[PDB]
RNA sequence: ACCACGAUCAAAAGGGACAAGCAUCAAGCACGCAGCAAUGCAGCUCAAAACGCUUAGCCUAGCCACACCCCCACGGGAAACAGCAGU
């Protein structure tokens, strides 16, 4: 890309980063509601 | 208006004794024997001593805008009969956009023979839009009623004052 | 005395400016007069041919 | 100097020249042609440029 | 099916363009809409 | 002191000319890029009081600053027309120009 | 100073500057100007990002905003620890 063109569009814009099972949390408190197992 | 066929050609018109010739030579060296292109050169010396201050130098912008407008002009007959003719339709506007660069260019540097240049070809300068975008007819209709609600709102005002 | 110096720095710079103008002046001169020569002798054989 | 308009030109008159604004309403011409880039700096500097010794001072 | 959903989408559409029309002229002061205004059916043929 | 207009002096070129004594100005600043370090030009629009509408579209003007707003948007006034689109008169020498060639000679006079 | 001359400090008002993501938010819809006014002109912003949605206290000798809620608090809900300790 030219300097015109860096330019125009700016500096990188990194997406948010994804939250995962925990939502960003360190630890969760739940309820168990079944157990079984899989393979 | 075109010249009137008796009219020399260009290359003939000059020559020493031509007046002093027989009507049958007048005629072969007259427009009427000839095809389209000598009217066109015969329509832009015109045009020159019509308008530059120096007719002879062809190198100048104003020379340019004449012989442009002049096959601008030549264009825009063959495509009154020749409607389908695609090629030449996409000559004529290019050759306006050109044309249009190059009155630009006159404005800013020389404006004395920018309006000369107006006057003489009928050329009507206009500046261009300053957004290009779709007027779809949802943004048409949008806009006519907001120009209608401010005319009522106008009324209203004024019946309030 | 700073403006009072420029201005003074322009002027000499002008008589400097109008000293190559008359040079080029007098040099397109002779140039012009080579090329007209030449410009009239292809006129004379131009209308020579059409006569 | 951040506060300073500084605007450009190109081909609208036969020669290169600089023109100051001052607040006071006066303007200075600065003609450069046929000087070098070092020569135009070095005369801004003289005629419009602080000197060292109220930089020093600043 | 896709033409009963595509032309209830047109539906809505006109509906919502008549909404923020109607937006406009109300909030601008007057009652009633322009005087002989009528809005079209600009996403039907 | 004099005026409350942050911007005191400023050069710009006339973009319209549709308000009555008013004329709307460009004004283009040198702006460094903080990450490339190199200087854009930033735009910015003035209104500028023409009592006499001699302001023609292209032509480069100076703005002085009112002591006051005289409206809304109208904070300068036409200090005087630096270049008359199509109309230059070169500084340096004092005769007319189109572009880069004298339509006057200065040995002329 | 406090006879004010004026310094310091600092509101309101005028000018300028001032976060992030999304253009599948691309048009906003009265947002301008001139006149002492009457009124006249039809203008103003915007792909160099207007208008809009979402996110976040900020540029930390500190600053901004809030003080249960209805932005505000005449009025209403209703009866207030986002002061310290404490539940
Ligand atoms: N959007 C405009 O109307 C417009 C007007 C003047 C200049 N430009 C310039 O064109 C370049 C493209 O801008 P963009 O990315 O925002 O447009 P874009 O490609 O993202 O398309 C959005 C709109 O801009 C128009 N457009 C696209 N390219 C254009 C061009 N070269 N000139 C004029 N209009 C254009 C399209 O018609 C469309 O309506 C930019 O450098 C811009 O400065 C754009
Ligand atoms: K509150
Ligand atoms: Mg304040
Ligand atoms: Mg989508
Ligand atoms: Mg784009
Ligand atoms: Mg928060
Ligand atoms: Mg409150
Ligand atoms: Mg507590
Ligand atoms: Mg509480």
């Amino acid at each position: 890309a030219t300097l015109n063109q860096m330019h125009r569009l700016g500096p990188p814009k990194r997406p948010p980063r994804k939250l995962g099972p925990t939502e960003g949390r360190p630890q969760l408190k739940g309820v168990v509601l079944c157990t079984f197992t899989r393979k | 208006d075109d010249p009137p066929p008796s009219t020399l050609l260009k290359d003939y018109q000059n020559v020493p004794g031509i007046e002093k010739v027989d009507d049958v030579v007048k005629r072969l060296l007259s427009l009427e024997m000839a095809n389209k292109k000598e009217m066109l050169k015969i329509k832009q010396e015109q045009f020159m001593k019509k308008i530059v201050a120096n007719p002879e130098d062809t190198r100048s912008l104003e020379a340019r805008i004449i012989a442009l407008s002049v096959k601008i002009r030549s264009y825009e007959e063959h495509l009154e009969k020749h409607r389908k003719d695609k090629a030449h339709k996409r000559y004529l506007l290019m050759s306006i956009d050109q044309r249009k660069k190059m009155l630009k260019n006159l404005r800013n540097t020389n404006y004395d023979v920018f309006e000369k240049i107006c006057w003489g070809l009928g050329i009507e300068y206009t500046f261009p839009p300053l957004y290009y975008r779709r007027a779809h007819r949802r943004f048409v209709t949008k806009k006519a009623l907001c120009i209608r609600v401010f005319q009522e709102t106008q009324k209203l005002k004024k019946r309030r004052r | 005395e700073l403006m009072a110096w420029n201005q003074a720095e322009n002027r000499r710079l002008h008589e400097l400016r109008i000293a190559r103008l008359r040079q080029e002046e007098r040099e397109q001169e002779q140039r012009q007069a080579l090329e007209q020569a030449r410009k009239a002798e292809e006129v004379q054989a131009w209308a020579q041919r059409k006569e | 100097n951040p506060w300073v308009q500084i605007m450009m030109f190109k081909n609208m008159t036969p020669s290169p020249f600089l023109r100051f604004y001052l607040d006071s309403g006066e303007q200075v011409l600065v003609d450069v042609e046929t000087k070098s880039n070092k020569e135009i700096m070095e005369h801004i500097r003289k005629i419009l440029g602080k000197n060292e010794e109220t930089l020093r001072e600043e | 099916l896709r033409r009963k959903v595509q032309e209830g989408r047109l539906r809505r559409k006109q509906i919502k363009f008549e909404k923020d029309l109607r937006r406009i002229w109300l909030k601008a002061g007057l009652k009633e809409a322009p005087e002989g205004w009528q809005t079209p059916k600009i996403y039907l043929r | 002191v004099r005026s409350s207009v942050h911007a005191r002096w400023i050069v710009g070129k006339v973009i319209g000319t549709k308000m009555q004594k008013t004329a709307k100005v460009r004004v283009t600043r040198l702006v460094l890029d903080p990450y490339l370090l190199k200087y854009f030009n930033k735009r910015k629009t003035y209104f500028a009081h023409d009592a006499l509408q001699q302001c023609t579209v292209g032509d480069i003007v100076l703005l002085r600053a009112l002591p006051v707003p005289r409206a809304k948007h109208v904070k300068h006034e036409l200090a005087e027309i630096v270049f008359k689109v199509g109309k230059v008169i070169d500084p340096v020498t004092g005769k007319p120009c189109a572009g880069t060639t004298y339509l006057e000679s200065p040995l002329s006079s």
